[PDB]
């Protein structure tokens, strides 16, 4: 939502990082992307490509989500 | 009784069998139907003991060839002082050898490669040399081109020599096995003539040519100033003038008052002042010494006058509980197996070409070679890999005595019988200990690595943190450092001042300093041990277990060196004593690599670099080493990517074929995993398919081409990756030395 | 003369050392729980489990992540306690697997010998490893190792 | 990009050795060469000594010369 | 060599001396020098001994991939033979061992055959190949740009 | 194909499929592969002779 | 309980439990007649 | 076990019988071959797969062969 | 802005796929 914003200057995070093994320097060093919490930042570009479909919230991404788990079932 | 005993002429030398390649082998001489006959040719050609079965005729091989190879030795010593004597900057090297980079070669100027005639000094330019030569001659005590010129005559005149002596012993006298099989004598005449002489007259060599030369060289006189040596040898006085204790003459020493000769057979340790190498007055009594003691030992075994030893009494006397017979019948098979006194050999003189190597560094022996930076790294690595090399081909000997020469009707309860029955134990307590160190000295390594990526820097194995200090290391470092006085009384300075002391510095360069052992050089040695473990094993496993195993009950009749045994039994790949000399070779360049790295960044960081006038020393890379050396990120970077900067930005520069040759090692390196990760059936048929095509034009080779036999392509696969891999460190050694230095 | 056959018998796979076949060797071997005879399979378990778990204790106590910190004892506790439980269930697996449910009269070669071997271990590696702790936390020398 | 066009590449080669591999279990396992008689298939493997043999010769030109110009050049 | 030249390209446009490129690629000395050893700088200064960044995690995964490329080579050149009369002696050690032949296999303890050995260093090799240049790419594109 | 004659080769799992030797001796007791031929050529195996029926050799002009 | 506690619940639990779980369910299975 | 077996292109030479390492083969008679034997395979429970028949053996391609099949103890060698 | 509602509806979805390829898993293995 924070990406779809400035694209250009924002970093894609992927997901968050819970790994018990990072010391306090590598929780600081992961934690970008705007966000509070050690992150990886997304290079598969699908921040790019949903945002180019259309999807704008989190509420799209999560319904696309349940979607494609109905799809799974 | 030892006596001589020869044949004469027996063989008539002709030009008749130099046409007949393959003559020596009786599967061979019949002609090349395929192939592969060429390479048999090759990979059988000095394999004397299966081309006849005569002890006799194969002794006469070797000691012809013995000789062969001393000529080709003194052909390659009388080539170095010739090209010292004629394409060399040594005098303008004598005039000031702290400034000009020496050299001894010349390239001629055809595709441009006059550029690696790089501006080495003393208005020469040529390619600067790393091999000692120089520094030879000056402790030998050479001042001219014409004395490296009559050098070479000499060289020339022995290996003409050499060359007749095989020759004749081979076509004219050849001795019989009776003369071959004198171990006593032959040992007693090589301890006592060969060795106890030779460092005799190089004693004498040292007292009355070296060191009156070198004092004067020091001292500043001019090399053209300096008199001659036979000056020296016939004018007493002025050699009492250096020394002043030859106006005493050698009355002292046939009344025993040895210490008038004090002034130039001196105990005084340490490194000269002026040249940072060892005291050659030092080396003069060493020589001295050991001529003595050399003597000595050479009168301990039984000739013709019924004084001394008989080595089989000993043998079979020297036996115990644990081990039954003891060495009853070693005496039998080290006179009768060429191969299990090779194999010893081969051993004894790899660990004496690494323990060469250690204390060539630690102890620099010749004037400059210790401030000559790129001489010191080029000949400690050199006779690390001679060193290795050779322990595998003892190995391999060893495999091939046991296939070959082995007899357990003359081995029976004896050690060799016994290693053989519980070989089993041997290997498999060996692999738990190569386990073992392999775990507890990488997985250090990796676990730093971990720490650091994550942060937990207070975790790590380092001196900052959790710390794995050598104190028996340091303690016997600093034994050494305090024995002056204590320990040795009368040597005034340590041996080495790597254990400790004071900084020895040449030219505003350091020659020798304290090594300090931390943290980071606990690790590397385990590493050392966990590397030599692992290759021992590979050898001994395959030398215990060629003649047969649970695998292959039948072994030695498949031979010392046979591919595998077929697809069944789950796979019977790679299962000779062979292919262990293989593997152990893959493992002996792991084991020599990781040790030459280590010396080249130790030294480095530790030990080299030019010390300013607060007396305080810069080393080359500033202590990288401590806090670097602890994980493999910091051997990567902070050793391999920094400095191999020096080797990828030669071009344009004398140092641009050290780059060429570092890409060109690179290529062989790869070329080899064709090889190695490959089988003969792919080849076999891609020729069957080139066969069609060449078929097609009606014409093809009367030798059918065959792919390489499978243990042909391993040994294509191991020596390309050697020289490949052994190109590779020395490209990037040479350059990044040269140019750091 | 200090080497001999095995029981005699020079074709099987071992040989008698001293160090396989001495006195001392064979009174210790013999001595020990795993071997000591008239030990149920559950007093075996339960004497080799007292006995590993009160040094596994160590080791997490002293280079454990939280080693630096006030609670670096009862983490190593707790990381050994874990540590006994992933090797109980090993040893249960190992009984379930390898030995079927015949009755062989709890050898501890036995299902039911294994089971009782591998219940005793539990319960003595964790009373082994709370016993360490307990020592540790109340014994000054324990936590400086002399210092 | 770079992330996505290495991905791909290493998909699509992948996918070639395993086409490449498919092809020979097929010939292997379910070729017939009564059912096959004469045609394309059994074309390709009547001449397959012609193909593997000029395929190795472009082979070696390829290699033989792009590897001489780039040590000349070096 | 599909990737390396992409990635080369691309990375030089992007900074925009693509006369490195133009320069240094007619040589192998000039990829090896501009091209992998310019820009592994970041990616081996993700950790060092003076600190660490987020390209940390990336650095760890070239030096694994490096790790895993080099322990295919072991399956791709050492065959079975050996290792089978090794693990032979491995065995009987195992069952003459006291308190632990109280433990027993229950499937015989054999080498690997030899199509398997071949395909496990094979595998070995690709993820080695695969990690280390997803490290490389990556970590270097990020830590230039 | 008589003894001392060049026959070519028609066993598509010979090693001298297509290819012509010289045939040796010819046993008329009747086994299943009478004819002996010669090669020039060595096999991969090492063996320049082999046993052939009469129906997988054809003399050459 | 909130998500954020998810991470901290599910990471051992994916990692360690379903881990061991799964290897001795497989070697039971595996070694099994 | 592995599978072996002999064709008609048999010689009698024996060589195949000779070069096993077990006990596998064995010669029985024939009529189709000058020596009036043949080689059989009556034991190819004990065979290992070493292929030694297959390498002792003159004819074009082989008259013996070994196709290696399920693995037993025997067939993979296990001593223990 | 993703709920817990919102995840716990994700979580339920995902294991009704769990059993569904628990099934399928054991109609394959048959
Ligand atoms: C969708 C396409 C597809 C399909 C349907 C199949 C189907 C088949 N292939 Mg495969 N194959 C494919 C693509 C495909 N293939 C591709 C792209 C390649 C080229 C790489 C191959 C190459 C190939 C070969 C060479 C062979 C097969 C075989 C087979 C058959 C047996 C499969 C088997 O043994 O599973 C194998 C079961 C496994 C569990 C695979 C284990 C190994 C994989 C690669 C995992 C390794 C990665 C590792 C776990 C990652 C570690 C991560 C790290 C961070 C630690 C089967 C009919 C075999 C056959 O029967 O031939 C007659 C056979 O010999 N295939
Ligand atoms: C991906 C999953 C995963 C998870 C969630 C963890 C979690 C943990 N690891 Mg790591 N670890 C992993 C994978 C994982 N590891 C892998 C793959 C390796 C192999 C390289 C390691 C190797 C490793 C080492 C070498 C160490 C850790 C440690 C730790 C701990 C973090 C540091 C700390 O202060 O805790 C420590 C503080 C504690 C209070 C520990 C309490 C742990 C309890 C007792 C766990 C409960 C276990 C459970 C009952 C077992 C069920 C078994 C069943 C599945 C059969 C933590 C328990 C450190 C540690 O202290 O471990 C004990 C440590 O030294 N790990
Ligand atoms: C055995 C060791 C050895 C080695 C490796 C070399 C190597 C070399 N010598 Mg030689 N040289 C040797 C022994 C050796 N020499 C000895 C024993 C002598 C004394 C007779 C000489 C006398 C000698 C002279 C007089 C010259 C060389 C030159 C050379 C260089 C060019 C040779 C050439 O291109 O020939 C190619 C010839 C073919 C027939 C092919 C080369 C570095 C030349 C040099 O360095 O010029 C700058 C040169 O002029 N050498
Ligand atoms: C084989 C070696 C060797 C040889 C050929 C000579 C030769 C000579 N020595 Mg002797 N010398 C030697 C070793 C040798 N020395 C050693 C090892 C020592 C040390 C003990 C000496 C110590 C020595 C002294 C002190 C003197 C000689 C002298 C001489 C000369 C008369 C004898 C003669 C040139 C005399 C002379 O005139 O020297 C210049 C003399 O005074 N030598
Ligand atoms: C004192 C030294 C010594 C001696 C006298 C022998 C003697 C022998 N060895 Mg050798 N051996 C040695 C050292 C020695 N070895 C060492 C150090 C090793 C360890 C590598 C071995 C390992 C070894 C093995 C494993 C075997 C032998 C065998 C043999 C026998 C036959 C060798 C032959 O025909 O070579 C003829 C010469 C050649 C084939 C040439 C080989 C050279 C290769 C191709 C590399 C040369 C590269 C060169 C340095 C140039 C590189 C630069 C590049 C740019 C061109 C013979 C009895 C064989 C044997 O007994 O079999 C029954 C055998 O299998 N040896
Ligand atoms: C850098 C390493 C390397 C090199 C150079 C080669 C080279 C080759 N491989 Mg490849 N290969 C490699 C690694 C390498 N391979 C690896 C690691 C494997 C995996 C096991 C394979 C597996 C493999 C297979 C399965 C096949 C090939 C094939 C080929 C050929 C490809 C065509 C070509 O480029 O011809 C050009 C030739 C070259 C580039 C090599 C020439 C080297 C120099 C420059 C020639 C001059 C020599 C010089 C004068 C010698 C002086 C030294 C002397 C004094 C000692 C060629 C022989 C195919 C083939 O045979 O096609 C015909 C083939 O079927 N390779
Ligand atoms: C296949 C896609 C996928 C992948 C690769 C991951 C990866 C991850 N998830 Mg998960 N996750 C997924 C789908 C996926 N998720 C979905 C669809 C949901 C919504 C229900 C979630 C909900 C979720 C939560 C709430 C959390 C994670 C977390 C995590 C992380 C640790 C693993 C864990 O705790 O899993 C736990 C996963 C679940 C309890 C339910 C989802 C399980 C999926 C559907 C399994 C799919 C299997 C796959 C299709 C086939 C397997 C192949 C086989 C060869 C192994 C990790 C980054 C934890 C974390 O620490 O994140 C930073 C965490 O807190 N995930
Ligand atoms: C040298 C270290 C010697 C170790 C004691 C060994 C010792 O000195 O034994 C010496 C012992 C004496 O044997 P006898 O007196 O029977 O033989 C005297 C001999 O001169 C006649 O053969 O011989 C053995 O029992 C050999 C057993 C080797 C023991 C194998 C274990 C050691 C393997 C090497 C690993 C050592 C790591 C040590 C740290
Ligand atoms: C081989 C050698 C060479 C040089 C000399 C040297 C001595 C080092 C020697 C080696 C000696 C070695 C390795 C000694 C090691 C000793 C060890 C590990 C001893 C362990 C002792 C264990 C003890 C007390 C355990 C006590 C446990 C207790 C009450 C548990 C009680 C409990 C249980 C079991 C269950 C319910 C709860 C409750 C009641 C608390
Ligand atoms: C359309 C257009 C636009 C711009 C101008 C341009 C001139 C380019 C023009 C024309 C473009 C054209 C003609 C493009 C041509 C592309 C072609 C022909 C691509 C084909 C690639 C072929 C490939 C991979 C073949 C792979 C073959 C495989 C695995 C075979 C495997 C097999 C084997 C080994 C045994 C038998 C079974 C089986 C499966 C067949
Ligand atoms: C490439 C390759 C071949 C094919 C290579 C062959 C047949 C080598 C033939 C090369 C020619 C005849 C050598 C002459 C040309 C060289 C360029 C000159 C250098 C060699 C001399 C110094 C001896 C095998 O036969 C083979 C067999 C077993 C395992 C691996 C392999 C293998 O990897
Ligand atoms: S070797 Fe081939 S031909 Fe000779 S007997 Fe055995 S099978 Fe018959
Ligand atoms: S394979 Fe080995 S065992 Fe089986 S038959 Fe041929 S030779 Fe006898």
């Amino acid at each position: 939502e924070q990406w779809v914003l400035n694209p250009l200057k924002v970093k894609p995070v992927a997901h968050a990082i819970w790994d018990p093994h990072f010391g306090q320097p590598a929780v600081k060093a992961f934690t970008k992307g705007g966000v509070f919490y050690p992150v990886n930042i997304a290079t598969s570009g699908v921040y790019h490509w949903w945002y180019t479909i259309g999807m704008r919230t989190n509420n799209d991404l999560y319904a696309g989500s349940l979607f494609l788990l109905f799809l799974s079932g | 009784k030892v006596s001589i005993t020869v044949d004469k002429d027996p063989v008539a030398t002709s030009f008749e069998k130099w046409a007949q390649p393959g003559h020596f082998s009786r599967t061979l001489a019949k002609g090349p139907k395929t192939t592969t006959w060429i390479w048999n040719l090759h990979a059988d050609a000095h394999d004397f003991d299966s081309h006849t079965s005569s002890l006799e005729d194969i002794s006469r091989k070797i000691f012809s060839a013995h000789f062969g190879q001393l000529s080709i030795i003194f052909l390659w010593l009388s080539g170095m002082y010739f090209h010292g004597a004629r394409f060399s900057n040594y005098s303008a090297w004598l005039s000031n050898p702290t400034a000009v980079k020496p050299s001894a070669q010349v390239v001629w100027p055809i595709v441009g490669q006059e550029v690696l005639n790089g501006d080495v000094g003393g208005g020469f330019q040529g390619v600067q040399i790393t091999s000692g030569f120089f520094q030879i001659w000056r402790a030998s005590g050479i001042t001219s081109e014409v004395e490296l010129y009559w050098c070479a005559l000499a060289g020339l005149l022995m290996s003409g020599l050499m060359i007749f002596a095989g020759w004749f012993h081979y076509h004219k006298a050849a001795p019989k096995l009776e003369w071959f099989q004198n171990a006593e004598s032959m040992l007693n005449h090589h301890l006592s003539g060969l060795l106890g002489l030779g460092c005799l007259s190089w004693a004498g060599h040292q007292i009355h040519v070296s060191l009156p030369i070198n004092k004067l060289l020091d001292a500043g006189v001019a090399p053209q100033e300096i008199p001659l040596p036979h000056e020296f040898l016939v004018n007493r006085d002025l050699m009492a003038q250096l020394y002043p204790s030859f106006s005493k003459g050698l009355v002292p020493f046939f009344t025993l008052n040895w210490s008038e000769y004090s002034d130039f057979l001196t105990f005084k340790g340490g490194l000269n002042p002026v040249t940072g190498g060892l005291w050659l007055s030092d080396t003069a009594h060493h020589h001295l010494a050991l001529a003595v003691l050399f003597i000595v030992a050479g009168h301990m075994y039984r000739t013709n006058w019924g004084i001394g030893h008989s080595m089989k009494e000993i043998l079979e006397a020297h036996k115990g509980p644990f081990t039954g017979e003891g060495h009853k019948g070693l005496y039998e098979v080290l006179i009768t197996s060429w191969h299990a006194q090779l194999s010893i050999n081969l051993a004894m003189l790899g660990s004496l070409s690494i323990i060469i190597a250690h204390h060539m560094y630690a102890m620099p022996p010749y004037p400059y070679i210790a401030t000559d930076y790129p001489t010191q790294l080029s000949l400690f690595t050199h006779h690390m890999w001679i060193g290795g090399f050779c322990v595998c081909g003892a190995a391999a000997h060893a495999g091939i005595f046991m296939v070959r020469d082995y007899n357990p009707a003359q081995n029976y309860n004896n050690l060799l019988d016994r290693v053989i029955r519980h070989r089993d134990a041997i290997i498999s307590h060996l692999n738990w200990i190569c386990i073992f160190l392999g775990f507890h000295s990488f997985g250090l390594y990796i676990h730093n690595d971990t720490m650091r990526a994550l942060g937990r820097t207070q975790d790590m194995f380092s001196d900052t943190a959790i710390q794995l200090k050598p104190v028996f290391a340091q303690w016997v470092q600093n034994i050494h450092t305090v024995a002056p006085g204590n320990t040795t009384p009368n040597a005034l300075a340590t041996a080495s001042y790597a254990f400790g002391g004071n900084v020895v510095s040449v030219g505003n360069k350091v020659a020798m300093m304290p090594i300090s052992l931390g943290t980071a050089d606990f690790m590397v040695h385990h590493i050392h041990a966990f590397t030599i473990h692992v290759t021992v094993l590979i050898l001994l496993k395959g030398v215990l277990f060629s003649r047969n195993s649970r695998l292959i009950p039948d072994k030695a009749n498949l031979g010392f060196r046979f591919p595998c045994d077929g697809p069944g039994r789950g796979g019977t790949c790679q299962s000779s004593a062979w292919d262990s000399v293989f593997l152990g070779l893959f493992w002996m360049y792991n084991c020599i690599s990781v040790v030459i790295f280590h010396f080249s960044w130790k030294m480095q960081s530790d030990v080299w670099g030019t010390v300013q006038a607060d007396n305080t020393v810069t080393h080359i890379t500033g202590g990288n080493f401590a806090q670097s050396a602890i994980t493999i990120n910091g051997w990567l970077r902070d050793f391999l990517w920094a400095q191999a900067s020096q080797v990828i930005q030669s071009y344009g520069s004398s140092l641009s074929a050290y780059g060429l040759i570092f890409l060109g090692a690179h290529f062989i390196w790869a070329f080899s995993l064709m090889f190695l990760f490959s089988g003969r059936g792919y080849w076999q048929e891609l020729i069957e398919s080139v066969v069609w095509a060449h078929n097609k034009l009606n014409f093809a080779p009367a030798i059918q081409p065959r792919a390489l036999s499978i243990t042909q392509g391993r040994a294509v696969g191991l020596a390309h990756y050697l020289l490949g891999g052994i190109g590779t460190t020395w490209a990037f050694f040479l350059a990044r030395i040269i140019s750091v230095g | 003369q200090f080497v001999k056959p095995y029981n005699d018998d020079p074709f099987v796979g071992n040989l008698a050392t001293p160090v396989s076949t001495s006195s001392f060797t064979r009174s210790f071997l013999s001595n020990l729980p795993a071997y000591r005879s008239g030990l149920s399979p559950l007093l075996r378990g339960l004497e080799i489990g007292m006995t590993h778990g009160y040094f596994l204790v160590g080791p997490f106590y002293k280079l454990g992540p939280l080693r630096n910190s006030d609670v670096a004892l009862i983490s190593g506790l707790f990381s050994s306690i874990g540590l006994i439980i992933i090797l109980a269930a090993c040893l249960a697996i190992y009984g379930v697997v390898s030995f079927n449910e015949d009755d062989n009269t709890d050898s501890l070669q036995t299902s039911r010998g294994w089971k009782q071997f591998t219940s005793g271990w539990l319960v003595g590696s964790i009373g082994g490893a709370s016993f360490a702790y307990i020592l540790i936390s109340n014994i000054v020398f324990l936590q400086t190792s002399g210092l | 990009q770079a992330a996505l066009y290495t991905h791909h590449q290493y998909i699509a080669g992948f996918l070639m050795v395993g086409a490449f591999a498919h092809g020979a279990i097929f010939f292997v396992r379910d070729y017939d060469p009564e059912q096959n008689k004469n045609n394309v298939l059994a074309r390709m493997l009547e001449h397959k000594e012609a193909i593997i043999s000029h395929l190795s010769w472009v082979s070696l030109f390829l290699g033989f010369h792009t590897l001489g110009l780039y040590i000349h050049n070096d | 060599w599909v990737t390396f030249y992409w990635h080369w390209k691309h990375v030089t446009i992007w900074q925009g001396n693509a006369g490195q490129f133009n320069e240094s690629s007619t040589y192998i000395m000039g990829w090896l020098r501009d091209y992998l050893w310019l820009n592994s700088s970041p990616l081996i200064n993700g950790y060092n001994p003076f600190g660490m960044n987020s390209l940390a995690v990336w650095a760890w995964m070239f030096l694994f991939g490096h790790l895993i490329w080099a322990t295919g080579f072991m399956f791709l050149i050492s065959w079975r033979g050996y290792w089978q009369e090794l693990i032979e002696t491995l065995a009987w050690a195992h069952e003459r061992t006291p308190l632990a032949n109280l433990v027993r296999w229950k499937d015989k303890p054999v080498a690997l055959s030899i199509v398997q050995a071949r395909l496990v260093g094979l595998i070995h090799f690709t993820v080695g190949y695969v990690f280390t240049y997803a490290a490389f790419v990556i970590a270097s594109t990020t830590g230039k740009f | 194909v008589k003894r001392g004659s060049q026959v070519r080769i028609l066993r598509k799992e010979s090693y001298w499929y297509q290819d012509v030797g010289t045939v040796a001796t010819i046993d008329t007791s009747g086994i299943r592969y009478p004819v002996v031929v010669r090669f020039e050529k060595v096999s991969y195996s090492g063996v320049n002779t082999n046993n052939f029926s009469l129906d997988e050799v054809v003399e050459v002009v | 309980m909130t998500a954020a506690y998810l991470p901290s619940i599910l990471v051992p639990l994916i990692g360690l439990i379903f881990p061991g779980f799964v290897m001795g369910f497989a070697f039971i299975y595996i070694e099994q007649e | 076990s592995h599978a072996v077996k002999v064709y008609d292109t048999c010689i009698g030479c024996t060589q195949c019988v000779r070069a096993c390492p077990c006990d596998v083969l064995e010669m029985v008679s024939w009529d189709g071959c000058k020596a009036g034997q043949i080689a059989s395979a009556p034991r190819t429970e004990d065979c290992i797969g070493c292929k030694r028949c297959e390498t002792a053996c003159p004819t074009d391609f082989l008259s013996v062969r070994v196709y290696l099949g399920g693995e037993t103890t025997r067939s993979m060698g296990l001593a223990y | 802005m993703i709920s817990d509602t919102q995840i716990f509806v994700a979580l339920i979805l995902a294991l009704v796929s769990l059993v569904l390829a628990i099934r399928l898993g054991t109609a394959l293995y048959q």
